[PDB]
């Protein structure tokens, strides 16, 4: 009992590298590919649902997660690391922002907070960095739609479009070709599905693809009527049925 | 095999040994000799003290613990202070809380448990001292041997320290004689003095060289040094 | 290279043994215990002639009846002195009497055990008087062990100093003889010529307590030694 | 806190060696209790006979005996005692044996989880009578324990285990407490075969529903001699 | 709870972290101090990695502790800020409880004490700093100069130097400084200081800086030009065949 | 209790009574209300007997410690401020003490500080402290001249305590007299009020309020 | 109640403080300085509960001197008074509040204005042309409301205080034993050590 | 946080080594303002430049920093510097003097150097700010906890190259617009890209705000950098 490793496990090498952060990035590279595209009226984030045996229930694993009603996240690298970050991020959106200002945080600031949690594991005693890269997509009244990437070091940066993981190089190139600053949302969904066809080996259907948007407010996903001054969550997981319908005319 | 397995006390060797504990045990062999023996009425400690120079003192090796109990040391002297102090407290706690003189056997169990913790906690070190514990309680006279491994054993007699095997051999043979020295302190002391002798290539044991402590039926624990021991050389 | 409180296969504590080495590199300190008093002398050893010699405090008062000389990493001695003083004043506060010299020493050695990240790099000669046991001299190592001595020397010149103390000490030395002997034995082992600036004398008497001799009274005894040793 | 590449914990494994190196000790379940027994090496003629008690009681109803590092064993029993006290305080009833087993289980197991603690160098045989029967348990340095009809650990464990196996096969009906006491004396004598450079003292304890009212008691005097005698008989 | 012991002994009885701390001192720019009959002077040097520096706002090497005591250092600059802060806090604390400002000896003992503590505590490294502390006791005229080092040893000096090439300047001072006759003028005491620094620095331009302390909290820094008046007087006049 | 200390031409006079009470019970007549801290420092005690004795005995311990640390007698200012700072830590917990720290040093000359358990610390020439203070002030203030001879100042102090011993129910016993110079304090004896009153009455012709 | 007065004239700030220290039925001292210099151009006067009064002043003094020595720079009166306010406002909610009221009189050298700040034990701060703490304010505020002019000289300000003191000697129940007067201008802090029989 | 036999701090030296690979930032101080210029690390077309901030951070209203090193490590230090400034303002009712804020960040850095067994932050700062004691000020801090004041300075990649050029073209009586020019010219010759374009720069000025007597912080937008690139002759 007691924590007896009170020093940093990520130190500087004589060349100025931080080994553990590099190795965490290597872990991300092995990860299943994931992407985000920012449109003019939305953002889309997508990944492959790499099943382990067909006996596993793919729907029961969350690869795309709601963080706040307007914010989503997806990842590449170590799933178990992502899952605990989603929990801590959801909680901090509350403790650090909603309990103070009575409104959910703007995307850049929630991202700032995840970034903080990941940096900490880069410098605290007795811990290793998280083996994930996150893609966070959201909207807020004052900054509109945004998309960010957070890395093992806690670095973040905003993208118009990007991908991470196994086939990241190939996909970044594919998007660069296809991205223009006038895309509707349905256009960006379509481009996301095309980019993701490369990554994937086996089946390519709605039960092997996890895809969510940040779009218009969904009043029927609120759960109550009568306060006309919110129309509801902008985050929306696409159903298996919705993915396939866009794949037929693909 | 002996390589990275003596780093700390919190590590087992592939043989199943704890080398740090074994090394602490080794501080005793290097320590000056002491003897303990008892009959049914009294228990006795005889400790040959060691000097640093001809100009130095013969560092005291017998520590009183209560009116009915005490010990002799061989090894790191500071470690004898830590433990005998803890024993003074346990004796004291027994007196205050329960109006009970603490049983020698319980004193043994308590020392064992204290030493044990240091053979298992990281950043700590085993005690580097062996102790001979005499006492008189409600079940009579007692001698105990403390090993820093946490092993304690009750005996009629024994010896620890430099060339202790000599005295321990003599005692193994003088057994049936001394055990019967009841109600006669001076002969039991003499039997202790003659036991310590079988462990001296050194020399003649002299006036400032010798230390004797005794506890018994109507005799409380008392240490004799110098003038008082002259009659035993 | 593994730990601080680690045992060697010979059953010694590595760090305690290496601290003893540091003490061997220290300036020489000598103590002589008589029936008229206890003398403590030291070698100042200025690392340069620009150093103001009388700013070298290697003999310090603890209580009026207890003084102490040090040798080794003298900076480590600060908190031992401080602790020694607190122990002696606290004792007087709780008991309305002088602390016994043996009790004071035992207390310092208790402090020594508390390794704090490392053992002390300094050994101490503690000298004084109490009603029970009279004039006493103590050597206190950073192991927590202490020893009573009629005479003792610690520091770089101690091997030769001890040998000389072995010949010269007897149970009838007067204080003034004892002063001369400390001075003599220091003159032999010091890597420099002994004068009133590179050596300091001190004593404790029952009547006058612990006094550091000022440079003038020392210079006189140096002059008296040069002469006592001319005729013989 | 270190797995070796084969999935084992190499520090636990070395702890086992230390146990294998210890004095031999046993437990036998009978039809209404448990008996315990141990080999006490007589290092010297100077040891006081009957006076270096290895067997320890927990609460009033649980016996504990062990092989390996004796201090490690005592630490474990101390903890067992607090775990017994804590249970009684909260739930009134004395601690059931399966429950007491998991308490030692988890504690011993905890000492295999962290790099700053070493595992225990004992295997402990313990048991007693609770509200629904007698129970015998053995717990290894990993924290692994199971129930047993018979159990042995220490230097002479193999020869002792073979003897136990024979009894189980030749007494499907169950053994008696009175009998198991004699049999335990036999088994320790047989087991001393693999440690005979020293003389030894025998120590036995038992917890029987009808012979002790379900409390742990030592076997002394008359009954201890009858057991020694019976064991001396089947060796000549 | 990080308490891993960094300052430990080696088999020959040396504490290598304390030793390498001294190495960092000898790496640092040179600092010197010399005391007069009625004064003490402190002198420093500057390096030349870059000279597009702003000198108004860059930390000067002589720091005021109280109004009557100053500290200059050789070694790691970042470490010295920490020793100075604590010395400043203590100086105020001594005034508050003793109703008197510190003696130079007392402030020295305190700073040396803090250095020592850092040589024997878990999970801390010694100070890569050695210091010169100078001034006058309150209501006293006799000048005071003390030196501390990473071990916690401290002592007083007629004159002393520390840092890079101090071996050289201690050489100069040992021949030139007379115990019989301290530089009785403020002026001639600034003389011995600039001379001693000239051996190491080069041209006494934007590199040599000087500070004078007189009794009763009288402490004046110099300007480039008033330094140049000393650079000039020695070069030309002590050039004679 | 009545205690006083005044500064004058020839140093400081310190005089105190020697009575302890509990309610109306006279507990003792032989109590020592002056503490000798070192040969140059005195403290006087008024208020709770234990509070005063304990913390002033402690004050002596802290003053000795300063001698060893700084190789120098502590200043009166700093000795008083140790007591004053300690007592302030305890403010509100109900300590009860009013004291004077008196002594000479080369830096300060003869100095008196009044220290009480409210945390008050004052430097001044003349203080009386205790239940009898007003009786003392009255005699003292109306006979005090800076130019008093040592003999006369000694008497004035003594007489002022007599005054308060007489009128204050919670004062009496005896007077203990001290004189403080550059050479340190000198004790000028114990004086039973039992004897002193009658002697003073006859010799001074005062106390005409008193029968016989 | 001790008397703590402050008047801000055109070129200086003047503080007058009562010299008496009274415990119970005795005036123990008639020459007390209820003032601490905080820096060469900032002066604080204080009244309130017995021990708290000096302990607080000297703690404030220590902090300001520290800052000065650390920055080789003098804090402005506005800054010092904010430090003090926040210190009191902390104290008011602690286990045992400091029961001290203060006047801070300083000369701001950057602005060349003199400044008077009144702060009570609760940490209530205000800047005023003249101020007072305790009962004394009940007489002086109105008196000064009548006689004060914003552009008075330091010599005129001292005549205004003389009125204030004389009024307090006519109407206050207790003998406060006269006042010590101190001036804070561009040249720093000085004492008019001759106010009583003048 | 341990010493080498030489008397240098391993983890620090290696941290500075880390910083030398970071996008270059320059600070230049005029008579009437400070310029902050910094270069982004090998970027992409898809990287959002509009809402992007990574090298230039506002600390309060009078003080900005330029970052060379680990972006996330700097986020930590920026946040606690922002807090310290607000603590100072709350305590004193005065904006924090530049030096004081700089000293505090440096003292934080120094800690990791000396105790706790945590790794230093891999970050260097250029501080540009104004206070009424010393006017415009430029400071620098690195992972050793060391801070110094500058007329002009650079940190990160190619400081040797950049430092040579600034000494060659800087002269005390400079105006802000000349300092802007000097900043961009120096980055033009020390870049690793083919040429310097707008989407690879962050730019900031601390001026005297035309006509007022009050201090203004301007962080140049994309389109604004693009423009100031035209005037100087880099298009
Ligand atoms: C050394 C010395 C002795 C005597 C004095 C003068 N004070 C005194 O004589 C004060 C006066 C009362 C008082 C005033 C203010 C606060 C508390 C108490 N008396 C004192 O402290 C008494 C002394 C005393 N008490 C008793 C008995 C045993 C209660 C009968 N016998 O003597 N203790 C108390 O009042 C006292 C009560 C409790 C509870 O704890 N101490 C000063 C200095």
């Amino acid at each position: 009992m007691t924590d007896r490793y009170s020093f940093s496990l990520t130190t500087f090498s004589p060349s100025g590298k931080l080994g553990q952060i590099d190795y965490a990035l290597t872990a991300v590279k092995q990860g299943v590919t994931s992407l985000g595209i920012k449109a003019t009226n939305g953002v889309v984030i997508a990944t492959e649902k790499k099943s382990s045996s067909p006996l596993a229930m793919s729907e029961t694993l969350s690869k795309v997660s709601l963080l706040t009603p307007d914010i989503g996240a997806v990842y590449s690298g170590m799933g178990p690391d992502y899952r605990v970050l989603v929990d801590k991020s959801r909680k901090v959106a509350h403790t650090s922002y909603k309990r103070i200002y009575g409104e959910y945080p703007p995307t850049k600031l929630l991202v700032s907070e995840v970034a903080k949690i990941m940096q900490e594991a880069t410098q605290s005693g007795g811990v290793r960095p998280f083996g994930v890269s996150l893609l966070i997509a959201g909207h807020d009244e004052f900054n509109g739609f945004s998309l960010y990437q957070v890395d093992p070091s806690g670095s973040y940066f905003p993208w118009k479009a990007t991908a991470i993981g196994k086939g990241s190089v190939a996909a970044k190139t594919f998007l660069e070709k296809r991205w223009n600053d006038e895309l509707e949302l349905e256009d960006a969904i379509h481009i996301a599905l095309l980019t993701l066809k490369e990554s994937v080996e086996g089946e390519f259907n709605g039960d092997t693809i996890e895809l969510a948007i940040i779009g218009d407010e969904n009043p029927d996903l609120l759960g109550y009527t009568g306060i006309p001054t919110d129309k509801g969550p902008r985050f929306r997981k696409l159903t298996s049925q919705e993915i396939n319908d866009r794949l037929e005319a693909l | 095999f002996r390589n990275n397995y003596d780093g700390d006390t919190v590590t087992f060797s592939p043989t199943g040994r704890l080398f740090q504990v074994e090394y602490a045990l080794e501080a005793i062999k290097q320590g000056s000799v002491t003897v303990g023996l008892r009959s049914n009425t009294h228990a006795v400690l005889v400790a040959l003290k060691r000097n640093a120079d001809e100009l130095s003192s013969y560092q005291k090796k017998i520590i009183k613990c209560d009116e009915h109990m005490g010990l002799s040391l061989a090894g790191l002297a500071p470690d004898a202070r830590v433990l005998s102090n803890y024993l003074r407290q346990q004796c004291n706690y027994s007196s205050l809380v329960f109006n009970r003189k603490l049983a020698v056997e319980r004193a043994g169990h308590l020392l064992c448990d204290k030493a044990q913790k240091n053979t298992q906690s990281y950043g700590g070190r085993p005690y580097g001292v062996g102790l001979l514990i005499i006492g008189y309680d409600k079940s009579g006279a007692h001698l105990l041997e403390f090993q820093p491994s946490g092993n304690v054993t009750e005996l009629y007699g024994t010896a620890i320290g430099a060339r202790s095997q000599g005295a321990k051999t003599y005692l193994e043979r003088t057994l049936d004689t001394f055990i019967k020295i009841d109600g006669n302190p001076d002969e039991l002391i003499k039997a202790g003095v003659e036991a310590i002798s079988q462990s001296l290539r050194d020399e003649s044991l002299t006036v400032d060289n010798l230390s004797i402590a005794i506890v018994g039926k109507d005799t409380p624990f008392t240490i004799y040094d110098g003038e008082a021991v002259a009659k035993y050389i | 290279d593994r730990g601080v409180s680690t045992f060697s296969p010979e059953g010694r504590l590595f760090q305690v043994e290496y601290s003893l080495e540091a003490i061997k590199l220290g300036s020489t300190a000598i103590g002589i215990a008589t029936k008229e008093g206890v003398v403590l002398g030291v070698e100042k050893r200025a690392t340069s002639p620009l150093l103001e010699s009388d700013s070298i405090e290697k003999i310090v008062e603890i209580d009026r009846h207890i003084g102490c000389a040090m040798s080794g990493l003298t900076a480590d001695a600060r908190s031992m002195i401080e602790h020694a003083r607190t122990a002696a004043v606290t004792h007087n506060l709780y008991y309305d009497e002088d602390i016994n010299v043996e009790s004071l020493t035992q207390s310092v050695c208790d402090l020594a055990l508390r390794f704090m990240s490392r053992p002390f790099g300094v050994a101490l000669l503690i000298a004084g008087h109490d009603a029970d046991d009279g004039y006493q001299l103590f050597h206190a190592e950073p192991s927590g062990t202490f020893y009573r001595y009629n005479a003792k020397a610690i520091g770089s010149g101690s091997e030769g100093a001890q040998a000389e103390l072995l010949n010269e000490w007897h149970s009838s030395l007067t204080l003034k003889e004892a002063e001369l002997l400390v001075l003599k034995i220091l003159k032999q082992v010091m890597e420099e010529k002994l004068d009133e600036n590179n050596a300091q004398l001190s004593c404790i008497t029952k009547q006058d307590g612990f006094k550091i001799y000022d440079n003038e009274k020392t210079a006189e005894l140096i002059k008296e030694l040069k002469e006592k040793e001319a005729a013989e | 806190s270190v797995f070796s590449p084969d999935g084992r914990n190499f520090q636990v494994e070395y702890a086992v060696k230390a146990v294998e190196n210890g004095t031999t000790s046993i437990g036998i379940k009978c039809n209404d209790g448990v008996v315990f027994a141990v080999e006490k090496l007589i290092t010297s003629k100077l040891l006081v006979p009957q006076k270096n008690v290895k067997i320890q009681v927990v609460d009033r109803h649980i016996g504990c005996v062990y092989s390996g590092l004796i201090p490690d064993g005592r630490h474990l029993v101390n903890r067992g005692r607090e775990e017994a006290a804590s249970f009684k305080k909260l739930y009134k009833t004395p601690i059931p044996i399966p429950a007491f087993a998991d308490r030692l289980g988890q504690y011993v197991q905890a000492h295999t989880l962290y790099n700053s603690v070493r595992p225990f160098g004992v295997s402990t045989i313990f048991g007693g009578v609770d509200k629904n029967g007698a129970h015998l348990y053995m717990l290894e340095p990993s924290g692994s324990y199971w129930g047993y009809k018979g159990a042995a650990t220490g230097k002479g464990r193999q020869s002792a285990k073979a003897e136990l196996e024979k009894l189980v096969d030749h007494h499907p009906e169950g053994l008696s407490a009175r009998e198991a006491v004699k049999q335990a004396a036999k088994i320790i004598y047989l087991a001393h075969e693999d440690n005979k450079e020293k003389d030894f003292e025998l120590e036995i304890s038992w917890c029987s529903l009808s012979e002790t009212n379900g409390l742990h008691k030592f076997v002394k005097g008359d009954l201890l001699q009858e057991a020694i005698d019976f064991a001396q008989k089947e060796i000549n | 709870g990080y308490d891993r012991a960094l300052s430990i002994f080696s088999p020959d009885g040396h504490i290598f972290q304390v030793e390498y701390a001294l190495e960092a001192v000898k790496r640092g720019t040179c600092a010197v101090g010399v005391k007069g009959k009625n004064c003490v002077v402190l002198g420093c040097e500057r390096r030349s990695t870059l000279k597009l520096q702003d000198t108004r706002i860059t930390p000067s090497k002589v720091s005021k502790i109280d109004s009557h005591v100053v500290l200059s250092f050789s070694g790691l600059n970042a470490d010295s800020r920490i020793l100075i802060e604590k010395a400043r806090v203590e100086a105020q604390s001594h005034r508050l409880t003793l109703e008197d400002p510190v003696t130079v000896e007392y402030l020295t003992r305190y700073v040396a004490g803090v250095q020592q503590r850092y040589t024997q505590s878990g999970g801390v490294r010694p100070f890569g700093v050695s210091t010169l502390i100078a001034g006058f006791d309150p209501r006293d005229d006799e000048p005071k100069l003390y030196q501390t080092e990473p071990s916690g040893i401290y002592s007083s000096w007629s004159a002393q130097t520390i840092g890079r090439n101090s071996k050289t300047v201690r050489e100069f001072l040992e021949k030139n400084y007379d115990r019989k006759e301290p530089p009785a003028t403020v002026e001639e005491c600034v003389k011995l200081t600039v001379r001693s620094l000239l051996e190491v620095v080069q041209t006494g331009a934007k590199n040599i800086e000087i500070t004078v302390v007189k009794p009763d909290s009288d402490i004046v820094a110099l300007s480039s030009e008033e330094i140049n008046q000393y650079v000039t007087q020695i070069e030309q006049e002590k050039q004679e065949q | 209790t009545t205690t006083l200390a005044f500064r004058f031409q020839g140093g400081i006079i310190v005089a105190v009574d020697s009575r302890a009470t509990a309610g109306n019970w006279v507990a003792s007549q032989t109590v020592k209300k002056v503490i000798e801290i070192n040969p140059f420092l005195l403290g006087t005690m008024a208020g709770g007997a234990a509070d005063c004795q304990f913390w002033e005995t402690w004050l002596g311990s802290q003053c000795r410690l300063h001698e060893l640390r700084e190789k120098e007698r502590i200043s009166v200012a700093a000795a008083s401020k140790i007591l004053s700072n300690l007592v302030y830590q305890y403010k509100g917990a109900g300590l009860s003490m009013g004291t004077m720290i008196c002594g000479y040093t080369r830096k300060e000359g003869p100095t008196i500080y009044y220290v009480d358990s409210d945390g008050t610390r004052l430097k001044g020439d003349i203080f009386c402290v205790g239940s009898g203070q007003t009786f003392a002030y009255g005699v003292l203030d109306s006979n005090y001249k800076w130019d008093l001879s040592v003999e006369d100042a000694l008497y004035l102090g003594k007489r002022s305590i007599l005054a308060a011993a007489h009128r204050d129910a919670y004062s009496g016993g005896s007077v203990n007299l001290y004189h403080v110079t550059e050479d340190g304090w000198i004790y000028h004896g114990n004086h039973d009020v039992g004897e002193l009153f009658w002697k003073v009455k006859e010799e001074e012709g005062s106390f005409n309020n008193v029968i016989g | 109640m001790d008397i703590i007065l402050g008047i801000r004239v055109q070129d200086s700030v003047i503080l007058a403080s009562s010299k008496a220290v009274t415990r119970g039925i005795s005036v123990l001292k008639d020459s007390d300085d209820k003032t601490r210099q905080l820096s060469p151009h900032t002066l604080m006067s204080f009244a309130g509960e017995a021990g708290d009064t000096v302990q607080f002043a000297e703690y404030i003094q220590a902090n300001i001197q520290l800052y000065s020595i650390r920055e080789d720079y003098e804090l402005s009166p506005q800054a010092v008074s904010s430090f003090v306010r926040q210190e009191l406002a902390k104290s008011i909610r602690s286990r045992r509040p400091y029961q001290v009221n203060v006047l801070i009189g300083g000369y701001d050298k950057k602005k060349n204005k003199p400044e008077l700040y009144q702060i009570d034990y609760l940490g209530t701060k205000v800047e005023l042309p003249y101020g007072a703490h305790g009962y004394s304010g009940f007489y002086t505020f109105s008196l000064l409301d009548h006689h004060y002019r914003p552009d008075m000289t330091t010599e005129e300000g001292l005549d205004l205080l003389k009125l204030c003191v004389q009024e307090l000697e006519k109407r206050m129940p207790m003998d406060f034993k006269g006042v010590i007067v101190k001036i804070v201008d561009k040249d720093g802090i000085r004492q008019v050590d001759d106010f009583q029989a003048q | 946080t341990i010493f080498s036999p030489e008397g240098r701090l391993y983890q620090v030296e290696y941290a500075l080594e880390s910083i030398s690979h970071a996008g270059t930032a320059i600070g230049i101080m005029a008579s009437d303002g400070i310029v902050l210029a910094a270069e982004r690390k090998v970027t992409s077309t898809l990287l959002e430049q509009d809402t992007s901030t990574e090298k230039l951070y506002k600390l309060n209203d009078k003080i900005a920093v330029a970052v060379a090193g680990l972006t996330a490590d700097a986020e930590i230090l920026i946040n606690t510097a922002r807090i310290h400034a607000q603590n100072y303002l709350k305590t004193y009712n005065e904006d924090i003097p530049v030096e004081i804020l700089v000293r505090r960040l440096s003292d934080i850095k120094q800690g990791y150097t000396q105790h706790g067994g945590l790794r230093p932050f891999g970050v260097s700062f250029i501080y540009a700010g104004y206070d009424d004691r010393y006017g415009y000020q430029l400071y620098t801090s690195n992972p050793s906890g060391n801070y110094t004041g500058w007329k002009a300075i650079s940190v990160g990649a190619n400081t040797s190259a950049a430092q040579t050029l600034l000494q060659m073209d800087y002269k005390d009586d400079m105006k802000v617009d000349d300092a802007i020019e000097l900043a961009l010219k120096t980055l033009s010759k020390t870049t690793d890209s083919s040429a310097l374009t707008y989407d690879r720069l962050e730019f900031a000025t601390i001026r005297k705000g035309a006509n007022d007597g009050e201090v203004y912080q301007k962080i140049f937008k994309p389109q604004e950098i693009k423009d100031i690139l035209v005037k100087t002759g880099i298009t």
